[PDB]
């Protein structure tokens, strides 16, 4: 069947006004392909922006307006907003199948800087008892989604037993992560500091702990 | 008031089938059109099929003899069955509402269906409460938290003194440590709450159906 292809991604600044193209691999898209507009937010929700005749649902703000620019279907957004930041997803219409393009993800910069808040949880009692142990590091609220963790036992770099997320988005559309440091019971025994060391714009802040 | 709320189990052996049943509530099936679209992990949308409120039907054609969509109007449910299902058929799974002109949007979504295709066997997930290292400080904030190590496959659903705790909670995504899922779940509290209260631990693994509660008991 045909491809629908979208722009991968794009970056704009709070204000400018991007247009996102949505192209048909058998041909022009016409108005009988009745190109549909979905957004896609964190945490797996979708929502419609546009409707098959360019119709928006109640709700969804002006600035988005869907339409056909030579063989193409487009989306303009009309002066992006830091809330815009998404996935978006068109669909055509092809005589009795809907086909999906591949989306596009906006990235809308110049957001409100914020430093990470770090938490180093100790090992369960109920976990020792098990012969395991593992370390905590909860990384929350901080802005861009970019960050480096650092383990050290005693104040010597740690090799393998850790493992650590990719940051994702949290309700307050600040990022979180998790880090871990996955040990063996006698080893937790032997040893006394442990470091969990967040580096975020260069800047880092630790969390230590001591039995 | 519109909401499309999905059930099925999730893990499916290859070879076997997946049922998916979407319940709607707000409106009626007899007016809109109930549409099924996958998302697998390094891809996008790919739509499968729907069925419009006259009860017709329309598929991508690589799925007519695999998958079928069928409804009951009555009980507002709509049934998404497929069969063969391969290793490249796992995917999040989601039930869309779509009206006709003036409401011909894909609006309203329900939340999905997670569903791996895989021989491998259900675990349960081992809960440990996560108490903090050193003790508080007199009239100050504590965070408690609750590891929730090696399940598969995903999701599983984390919950502070049965839902009643809800905006001092962070729930982080998972890590995959050689064929299992871990994650982590927090919840900050006053010092004058914890631990003169108890605070515990509710961890759900809708796919093994057990139901674990660990209550957060000082180091
Ligand atoms: O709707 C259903 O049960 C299933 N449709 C199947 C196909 N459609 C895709 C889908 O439904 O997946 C694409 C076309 N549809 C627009 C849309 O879906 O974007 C409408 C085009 C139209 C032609 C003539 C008149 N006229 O007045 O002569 C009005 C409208 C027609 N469908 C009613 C409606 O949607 O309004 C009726 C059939
Ligand atoms: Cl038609
Ligand atoms: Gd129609």
């Amino acid at each position: 069947q045909a491809v629908v292809t979208q722009e991968s991604a794009l970056t704009t600044s709070p204000g400018e006004t991007v247009t996102l193209t949505c192209r048909s691999s058998t041909g022009a898209v016409t108005t009988s392909n009745y190109a549909n507009w979905v957004q896609e937010k964190p945490d797996h929700l979708f929502t419609g922006l546009i409707g098959g005749n360019n119709n928006r649902p109640p709700g969804v703000p002006a600035r988005f307006s869907g339409s056909l620019i030579g063989d193409k279907a487009a989306l303009t957004i009309a002066g992006t907003q830091t809330e815009d930041e998404a996935i978006y997803f068109c669909a055509l219409w092809y005589s009795n199948h809907w086909v999906f393009g591949g989306g596009t993800r906006l990235t809308v910069l110049g957001q409100p800087k914020s430093s990470p808040s770090v938490t180093l949880f100790p090992p369960s009692s109920e976990e020792l008892e098990t012969n395991k142990a593992t370390l905590v590091c909860t990384i929350t609220d901080f802005y861009p989604g970019v960050v480096t963790v650092d383990w050290k036992v005693d104040g010597t770099p740690v090799t393998q037993g850790m493992e650590t997320t990719q940051p994702s988005k949290q309700s307050n559309n600040k990022y979180m992560a998790s880090s871990y440091l996955t040990l063996t019971a006698r080893a937790w025994e032997r040893h006394s500091s442990y470091s969990c060391q967040v580096t975020h714009e260069g800047h880092t802040v630790e969390k230590s702990l001591s039995p | 008031q519109v909401k499309l709320q999905e059930s099925g189990p999730g893990l499916v052996q290859p070879s076997q089938s997946l049922s998916i049943t979407c319940t709607v509530s707000g409106f009626s099936l007899t007016d809109y059109g109930v549409h099924w679209v996958r998302q697998s992990p390094g891809k996008g949308l790919e739509w499968l099929g729907v069925i419009w409120s006259g009860g017709g039907t329309a598929y991508t054609a690589a799925f007519i003899s695999r998958l079928n969509i069928y409804k009951d109007n009555s009980k507002n449910q709509v049934f998404f069955e497929m069969n063969s299902l391969q290793a490249n058929d796992t995917a999040m799974y989601y039930c869309a509402r779509r009206g006709s002109y003036p409401y011909n949007y894909f609006d309203v979504w329900g939340q999905g269906t997670t569903v791996t295709v895989s021989s491998a066997k259900t675990t349960p997930p081992s809960v440990y409460p996560l108490a903090p290292g050193s003790a508080a400080q007199t009239n100050s904030m504590v965070t408690l938290g609750c590891l929730v190590k090696g399940y598969f496959p995903e999701p599983v659903t984390v919950t502070w003194n049965s839902g009643s705790l809800s905006s001092g909670v962070h729930t982080f995504p998972a890590v995959l440590q050689s064929d299992l899922y871990t994650l982590s779940s927090s919840v900050t509290v006053p010092s004058s709450t914890w631990p003169s209260e108890t605070v515990t631990c509710n961890v759900a693994h809708p796919a093994s159906s057990t139901k674990v509660d660990k209550k957060i008991v000082p180091r």
